[PDB]
């Protein structure tokens, strides 16, 4: 009973930054927590960050990490990836998840359709 | 009588972070609660007294405050000692002393998944009528893991049992193991076991099986 | 622009030094006429008609208080002095008004308007009179917000009012005398047009930051700092002394509940709260007004293991001890606890209320000089070809008008009708 | 400085009864309070009793109202906790604490010398020695890279068991899990270390345990299939 949807694009740059959003549809947030996943050809799927409700952190991948930064908005429902130093091995789309459990079990499900960020 | 709810039970924070612990009286306290620090294996230790008096002996980056009935302790450094679990006590009256729920500080560490390896019964708990399986989840963050017994979508619960290890002395990471416990008889039915685990690094439930 | 006195240079006085408009010789006449102009032969009556009132509104009432021969003190004793000042604020006003502004600050000899420090005194009375008590005025104000700060915030009695304001008066006065006289030997006095009267600041820029925009912000600020710490002190007070209220009736009110209801557990039950509240109230605080506190709680402490080990009219007893104890210590005190708040807000409000009132004017003053030096800045420089009177007419207006809040500060039949019955005779 | 001191601990048959021992050294116990403290295991704290010996005023939870009972003579310094009838639940660790009178500073610190208290169990089976069992990997269970080789110790009693690694030469990852209570009463507990390929060094690697208890030292010998 829920669709989840992002924004952003383009053909970016070596060394470039963007700002990631993916606006929730349809449902709050509130009580869920909210990952932003990858998918870059080669290994697809891979894990990027995770944030959750109450404030009490968000985590980050290994290859990703400070280099990323993960902001949340529960009134727009809006959470927004900031792309700092974007390397060029980072060519992949971009997948905003959701879980089905408030207890972060990892229980993924919707996916929307990406965002298309490739680095030359 | 009075209840005491400590809400932020599971604190992730890297070293030389600033944290805060709240707490909230049912009733209401006047200026009479406590904060205790607790380590695995030893008694508490005192540290705040009287809501934000602070008790002698311990370092100055802890800190209390009263706002009302809600009640904190704020670390503004986190030590690289200070790593154990810290309790909201209250008192009023001698009789009426009641603890909070107490919460856990950890390590920030960068998520990585679990590796899952699934390990049938032996050749000696055959022949003592029961058998067990294990699945053993390896090196993974943070704790919150799900496994998920299914012998051919028989999904179990009950029969099952889960123990994870504390935080790794190295690279601060979890080893889960579950169990399942059967008869000799009960062993043998369906032919197919898995053992499918989610966790919040996995993009997709892993299934790793044999066949019976 | 012609008709900006271009006179020929006689050599001196002035004529080659005064840099009006880039020129020698270009430079202001003695109205107003390139701003309003004939707007002015309503201005001639309109500071007539409110000066006339900033006379008579104060005149009476430093009289008044030489009926008293000083009744009213401390905490309002810089009101007399502030209210003197408006007196010759206006009596200059009234100089200019029975001699008129063709004579006192147009030049008789030279046809301009006055510079400088004239040798036969005329322009130097209404200056000495405007500026000396004008800056006076405004220091007897922030040295009063001085005295509801020291009254609010640490409440030191009216005897170290007057241990203070005994060297604090005699040192208020040298500020504007320092100011003046050196505005007087610097000698920047010029007429102003539109006015008839002799200030300063329509030389130059620089003289108006010189001598009346940096003070008027200067005073302000450090008055209204103060202000706001006796406000909030208030506030502090208030909600402190509200909350130990609140703390005595649920001591009160819940002792009486146990008084009149029975059964084991509702007596812990309200016990628990008695003794949160008596600790609440203990804190807050006078050592055998704290001890007081502190053989209550004992006594709670007394009532409350009774009622745990089943006994509810020993505890019914434990509890009815308390209220000698409640007479003899916590009831005294919280009379003189409300009765102080009480005294001070049922007066040194409507003492505040002056400052309170007081503040808005002067900032709408340095707020017109702060728009009229930009005014001027857009007029100076205009000469040759190329390829607001309302503003002007309010700012000597709320100058003047403290002087009649003094006529209605003193509003009180009671002394009037003292001040009638001791003149009667 | 004071000291404090718990004795007493152990296991016992459910129904039984026990006294712990509480003993003060350096502060006089006249004019100090002392409470019982009890943490379940893997639990936060919880309250049981307390008693004060300048008035006596013995109070107890209402957990434990009817079972437990308390005495504190000052010319021994100590004081004692009975308790009867030790319902499952009440295995835990207990602790004595110290609390000051009203009024001034000694009340509004709350609990400070906490003596470092003991465990009691409500132990209803015999104590006997483990099962041992090997946890082999599939030769299909990553067959390159890292290999997974465990030992299982199932259906033992009481609780420190001890399983060392070819007798110390391991420290690649060795995992050795807490131990989980049973459903039938009893203890179980699993070790694993992560060996890296080579066929698992082909080494006929023994695990050894060790429970004192039933002084069992089986050595037994895991290899891949």
């Amino acid at each position: 009973q829920v669709q989840l949807q992002e924004s952003g694009g383009g053909l970016v740059q070596p060394g470039g930054s963007l700002r990631l959003s993916c606006a929730a549809s349809g449902r709050t947030i509130s009580r869920y927590a909210m990952s932003w996943f990858r998918q870059a050809p080669g290994k697809e799927r891979e894990f990027v960050a995770v944030a959750r409700r109450s404030g009490d952190g968000a985590f980050y991948a290994d290859s990703v990490q400070g280099r990323f930064t993960v902001s949340r908005d529960d009134a727009k429902n809006t959470v927004y990836l900031q792309m700092n130093s974007l390397k060029p091995e980072d060519t992949a789309v971009y997948y905003c998840a959701i879980d089905s459990d408030t207890f972060y079990s990892g229980s993924y499900d919707y996916w929307g359709q990406g965002t298309q960020v490739t680095v030359s | 009588d009075i209840q005491m709810t400590q809400s932020p039970s599971s604190l992730s924070a890297s070293v030389g972070d600033r944290v805060t612990i709240t707490c909230r009286a049912s009733q209401s306290v006047s200026s009479a609660v406590a904060w205790y620090q607790q380590k695995p294996g030893k008694a508490p230790k005192l540290l705040i007294y009287s809501a934000s008096s602070l008790y002698s002996g311990v370092p100055s980056r802890f800190s209390g405050s009263r706002s009302g009935t809600d009640f904190t302790l704020t670390i503004s450094s986190l030590q690289p000692e200070d790593f154990a679990t810290y309790y909201c006590q209250q008192y009023l009256y001698y009789s009426l002393v009641t603890f909070g729920q107490g919460t856990k500080v950890e390590i920030k560490r960068t998520v990585a998944a679990p590796s899952v390896f699934i390990f049938p019964p032996s050749d000696s708990q055959l022949k003592s009528g029961t058998a067990s399986v294990v699945c053993l989840l390896n090196n993974f963050y943070p704790r919150e893991a799900k496994v998920q017994w299914k012998v051919d979508n028989a999904l179990q619960s009950g029969n099952s049992q889960e123990s994870v290890t504390e935080q790794d002395s190295k690279d601060s990471t979890y080893s889960l193991s579950s169990t399942l416990t059967l008869s000799k008889a009960d062993y043998e039915k369906h032919k197919v076991y898995a053992c499918e685990v989610t966790h919040q690094g996995l993009s997709s439930p892993v299934t790793k099986s044999f066949n019976r | 622009r012609e008709p900006f006195v271009p006179i020929l240079k006689e050599s001196h006085p002035l004529y080659n030094k005064v840099r009006t408009g880039q020129v020698p010789n270009c430079a202001v006449p003695c109205y107003q006429p390139s701003f309003s102009a004939d707007e002015r032969t309503f201005a001639t009556f309109w500071i007539g008609l409110w000066s006339v009132l900033c006379f008579i509104s104060t005149s009476t009432t430093v009289a008044t208080f030489l009926i008293d021969m000083e009744r009213f003190r401390y905490p309002e004793r810089p009101i007399i002095f502030l209210s003197a000042c408006y007196l010759c604020v206006s009596l200059g006003f009234l100089v200019r008004l029975v001699v008129g502004h063709a004579s006192v600050a147009c030049s008789r000899e030279h046809n301009h308007i006055h510079y400088e420090t004239t040798g036969p005194a005329l322009c130097t009375i209404v200056f000495l009179l405007v500026y000396f008590f004008g800056m006076a005025s405004s220091i007897w104000w922030v040295i009063l917000s001085l005295t509801w700060f020291l009254a609010a915030g640490m409440k030191w009695g009216n005897e170290a009012i007057a241990g203070y304001a005994q060297y604090f008066h005699l040192a208020a006065w040298l500020i504007p005398s320092v100011k003046s006289i050196t505005a007087l030997a610097l000698s920047s006095v010029d007429g102003d047009p539109v006015a008839g009267i002799c200030y300063v600041g329509n030389q130059n820029l620089n003289s108006l930051r010189g001598f009346v925009l940096g003070p008027l912000v200067l005073y302000l600020l450090v008055g209204t700092l103060f202000l706001l710490a006796g406000f909030v002190s208030l506030f502090r007070a208030r909600r402190q002394l509200a909350d130990l209220e609140d703390n005595w009736e649920t001591l009160n009110d819940n002792l009486k509940v146990i008084e009149k209801a029975d059964n084991a557990a509702q007596v812990k039950d309200a016990l628990t709260k008695m003794r949160a509240a008596a600790l609440d109230a203990q804190k807050a605080t006078m050592k055998d007004f704290r001890h007081g506190f502190d053989i209550l709680v004992g006594q709670i402490d007394d009532a409350l293991k009774l009622a745990n080990e089943g006994k509810v009219k020993e505890a019914q007893a434990a509890a009815e001890q308390l209220k000698t104890t409640r007479n003899a210590y916590i009831q005294k005190y919280l009379e003189r606890a409300r009765s102080t708040l009480d005294k001070l807000e049922k007066l040194m409000i409507r003492i505040g209320i002056f400052t309170l009132l007081y503040t808005v004017p002067a900032s709408i003053v340095v707020a017109c000089y702060l728009y009229e030096q930009h005014y001027r800045e857009s007029w100076e420089a205009a000469l040759t070809c190329a390829c607001e009177y309302w503003v002007l007419m309010l700012k000597y207006f709320m100058c003047l008008v403290v002087g009649i809040t003094s006529g209605v500060w003193i509003w009180s039949g009671k002394t009037v009708e003292s001040w009638r019955r001791f003149t009667s005779r | 400085e004071v000291q404090l001191v718990e004795s007493g601990g152990g296991l016992v048959q459910p129904g039984g009864s026990l006294r712990l021992s509480c003993a003060a050294s350096g502060f006089n116990v006249v004019d100090f309070s002392l409470h019982w403290v009890r943490q379940a295991p893997g639990k936060g704290l919880e309250w049981v009793a307390y008693i004060s010996s300048s008035s006596g005023s013995t109070s107890y939870a209402d957990s434990v109202k009817g079972r437990f009972t308390i005495s504190a003579d000052t010319s021994k310094n100590t004081a004692y906790l009975q308790m009867n009838s030790l319902r499952a639940e009440d295995t835990a660790v207990y602790y004595c604490a110290r609390w000051g009178y009203w009024p001034g500073e000694p009340w509004w610190k709350a609990f400070d010398y906490w003596g470092q208290g003991t465990l009691v169990t409500v132990s209803s089976a015999s104590t006997k020695g483990p099962s041992v069992f090997p946890l082999a990997p599939s030769s299909k269970s990553t067959s390159g890279g890292t290999a997974a080789l465990g030992c299982l110790v199932k259906d033992y009693f009481p609780e420190p068991v001890t399983v060392s690694w070819n007798s110390g030469a391991l420290t690649s990852g060795v995992h050795t899990f807490p131990a989980v209570l049973q459903s039938s009463g009893l203890y179980s507990l699993s070790s694993v270390v992560t060996v890296p390929s080579s066929s698992l060094g082909t080494q006929t690697y023994i695990c050894n345990v060790n429970h004192k208890p039933s002084n069992t030292k089986v050595d037994k010998k895991v290899e891949p299939k």
